[PDB]
């Protein structure tokens, strides 16, 4: 009862775990994404660590380059390794239902390998809890909060300081970036609150 | 990236609604992942992108939850101070500090294997090193070591009955992403969740900061800091990737801007035409946002003042005039290739020769072509996100405000000339530009539609499926990838909440050895298309009343 888990799909095949403690139901929820999604998690396992190269060829290496380029993954396993046992029991159920499934897989390859594996030429090795959490890691954090062009940005205002002086170069970035806009409709209205911090917008950090 | 939330004092025949649209682009299979979850204290059900641990999109019976981008300014670049007498040094705080590093190997399939290093400082890893100037540029994240956390904060949240529970886990998500609240008594909130860095004064945080240590983060801004509202007075809560709140900065991306002309306009346009609105009627603003022209609301007027004292046969007038009859919602002829009006393609064509003789010009090369784009490039495949209004209109929306602008123009777009000269100017070349492609009689005229794929390359531009798995849709519509409506206490129902989503192409991306798709491999493509949706089940009755399979498994860990 500890060690049941119960699955149920509904009629769009959308899968419902049932199970009474942390691990086992996060594992149950693993086992259904390996037989729904296998190639897909696999393929984003690999995108996410930069190990595309390793079964696409060459035209993946410097897209695997950028991707290690962009993150320090011994800093994700210090943080995984100081979870409680409560959270740790989530990322490791997970990987130990996805491996359930896939060691089936590798098992009975004949029915149960999906179609890309063969087409693509490999087969699924099993998952650890740095994967699990470097699928969420690699693209909510490395790749969508991970939004800067200030190079980009100081090289646009020594432009505009060539093109129109020191001070009408920085007023001109102020007119093309500002830091701020008073006119932008904002998701909480101006009755409500502000906020109530002020920016430096002209660069004195080299003044 | 959408949503809408409306509270108690806007619904109708409900005490609250919850509409998202998450936008990521179009995948196959589906880029996210349909699940619920029952058990350890856990009572949930939604979907999710790459099958996450936390659900971003779903409820609990209690409580329902949502997710747009945050677009904070939660990254900075720290300029390192090198010596050439010291490789793999950096001057920080008096002392020459040693970097850390690593090698890594790619493996290359039918290719040989390449090692290189990646180097570290106390601000983050680096990004690019100039040898003729010593200086290196780190990476530095407000949300470094707290990767885990987030996710962490977005299961746990699952698990919130009330307000408070659930910003107790909002603070503790890091990454720049707004959140969003409903419950079963009417409560609406929003938080513009994560970790912001606590500036030195006089840090410009659009431009780079020197990382020797005078320039170095005070810490972390407070959880009270973060942008929140909790049951506004207005009765609702709507983002399209807007700012959250007066004053507060955007990421410091140079195509990236929140000004006055913003398209989370057309989601508040819609929400104020009446003073309540059901739950079929806060799901049909995804269909008209979806078909909307951007810029035909914010560049109107100006083309009406310009065409104003013109003749009626001067084609420049006859061009506004058949914008002025056109709400911008695009629809497909019968022919499912070419739009019924033409007013998308006069407004590309023209807002391109606007920027073109305006903001373009007035930018040296080559940062000039950063506003070039009207907005409307796309590809045969179709867009591949959102559609939004490009920096440069931004940017010419402001110049033709005049001084209804807050923004100073330090140089005047139009170079001297009257706006109207320039505005008449850009409607000849559209005119000689389309009626040279079509003729003199713009009735029939048949501009190209955009379309919709669902890539079988993930967003990297990594193969997720076989290339023959992309899936086309005739209609382009600018709307979430998925959509999911939460409704709460109905009162067309006695229970608590309702809930609906669409997954497509479906729930299943397996295909078998022999070719087989899954039953499930694109049961939902055809509802995607048109606007429908499915019923999320949250209790074990609905479960088993809409049961297909199910398998019992025995486990020790
Ligand atoms: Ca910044």
């Amino acid at each position: 009862s500890s060690s049941e888990i119960k699955i149920v799909r509904d009629e769009y095949g959308m899968p419902h775990i049932y199970a009474n403690d942390t691990w086992h139901l996060f594992y149950g929820y693993g086992y259904v994404v390996a037989q729904d999604r296998l190639f897909q998690m696999e393929m984003a396992r690999r995108s996410t660590q930069g190990t595309v190269a390793e079964v696409l060829g060459k035209d993946f290496v410097k897209f695997d380059k950028d991707i290690r380029r962009n993150y320090w993954p011994d800093a994700i396993r210090a943080q995984i390794a100081a979870l409680s046992p409560e959270d740790m029991s989530i990322l490791q159920g997970y990987a130990d239902g996805m491996n359930a499934w896939i060691d089936k897989v590798n098992t009975n390859p004949e029915t149960l390998l999906p179609k890309q594996f063969n087409t693509f030429g490999f087969t699924p090795k099993r998952w650890e809890p740095f994967d699990v959490a470097m699928i969420f890691v690699g693209t909510m954090a490395n790749r969508f909060s991970d939004s800067t062009s200030e190079i980009d940005n100081l090289a646009l205002l020594t432009a505009l300081k060539d093109k129109y002086g020191v001070s009408q170069g920085m007023a001109v970035f102020n007119q093309l970036k500002w830091l701020v806009n008073p006119s932008a409709p904002t998701t909480i209205a101006v009755q409500e609150s502000n906020y109530p911090l002020k920016f430096n917008q002209q660069n004195s950090q080299t003044a | 990236s959408n949503m809408w939330v409306i509270g108690k004092s806007k619904a109708q025949d409900a005490k609250a609604i919850m509409v998202n649209g998450p936008q990521f682009g179009w995948y196959a299979p589906a880029y996210t992942y349909g699940i619920g979850l029952h058990g350890a204290g856990y009572d949930v059900t939604g979907n999710t992108p790459f099958a996450y641990p936390g659900l971003v999109f779903g409820h609990n019976g209690v409580i329902s939850w949502g997710s747009t981008a945050g677009f904070g300014d939660d990254v900075d670049i720290f300029a390192e101070r090198l010596s050439a007498e010291k490789p793999g040094y950096y001057l920080h705080n008096g002392k020459w500090v040693k970097m850390l590093s690593r090698e890594e190997t790619i493996t290359v399939k039918n290719g040989q294997a390449e090692t290189f290093t990646v180097w570290r400082t106390v601000h983050g890893n680096i990004l690019q090193t100039d040898q003729t100037t010593q200086t290196a540029y780190a990476k530095s994240r407000a949300w470094d070591g707290k990767e885990v956390a987030s996710l962490l904060a977005w299961t746990h949240q699952m698990k919130a009955k009330n307000w408070q529970e659930w910003t107790q886990q909002a603070a503790k998500q890091a990454l720049t992403i707004n959140w969003y609240y409903a419950d079963v008594n009417g409560n609406i909130g929003y938080v513009h969740t994560g970790a912001y860095p606590d500036r030195q004064s006089g840090h410009d945080p659009r431009l780079p900061v020197p990382g020797t240590g005078k320039w170095d983060w005070k810490g972390l801004l407070p959880f009270e800091m973060n942008p929140k509202v909790y049951n506004p007075q207005s009765g609702y809560i709507a983002n399209w990737a807007n700012s959250p709140q007066k004053d507060y900065p955007a990421s410091d991306l140079f195509a990236f801007l929140w000004g006055g002309a913003d398209r989370v306009t057309e989601i508040d346009r819609l929400l104020e035409q009446k003073p309540r609105l059901t739950a079929d009627q806060a799901w049909d603003v995804i269909r008209q946002t979806s078909r909307q022209d951007l810029n035909l609301r914010l560049f109107l007027p100006t083309l009406q003042a310009a065409t104003s004292g013109l003749t009626q046969s001067d084609p420049r007038r006859q061009l506004v005039e058949t914008l002025t009859r056109w709400d911008g919602i695009n629809l497909l002829n019968d022919d499912g290739k070419t739009w019924q009006q033409p007013g998308s393609a006069i407004l590309n064509v023209w807002l391109t020769s606007m920027l073109k003789r305006t903001v373009v010009a007035a930018v040296p090369m080559p940062f000039d072509k950063w506003y070039s784009a009207s907005g409307y490039e796309t590809t045969q495949d179709g867009p591949t996100g959102s559609l939004n209004i490009s920096v440069g209109a931004k940017i010419l929306y402001e110049a033709v405000q005049g001084d209804k602008s807050p923004i100073p123009q330090a140089v005047d777009l139009f170079a001297g000339k009257p706006q109207q000269e320039v505005v008449l100017a850009a409607l000849e070349d559209t005119w000689e530009t389309l009626s040279k492609r079509y003729g003199n009689n713009v009735s029939n005229w048949k501009t190209p539609a955009m379309a919709l794929t669902f890539r079988a390359n993930n967003f990297f531009g990594v193969p997720q499926a076989a290339a023959e798995e992309t899936r086309h849709q005739a209609e382009y519509q600018n709307r979430g990838t998925e959509n999911d409506m939460i409704v709460f206490s109905p009162t067309t129902s006695d229970r608590p909440v309702l809930a609906w989503d669409v997954v497509a192409p479906g729930q299943s991306g397996f295909i078998a050895p022999d070719g087989t798709v899954d039953k499930h491999y694109e049961d939902q493509l055809k509802m995607y298309e048109n606007f429908g949706r499915k019923s999320l089940w949250l209790t074990k009755q609905d479960v088993e009343a809409h049961k297909e399979s199910q398998e019992v498994l025995h486990v020790q860990r």
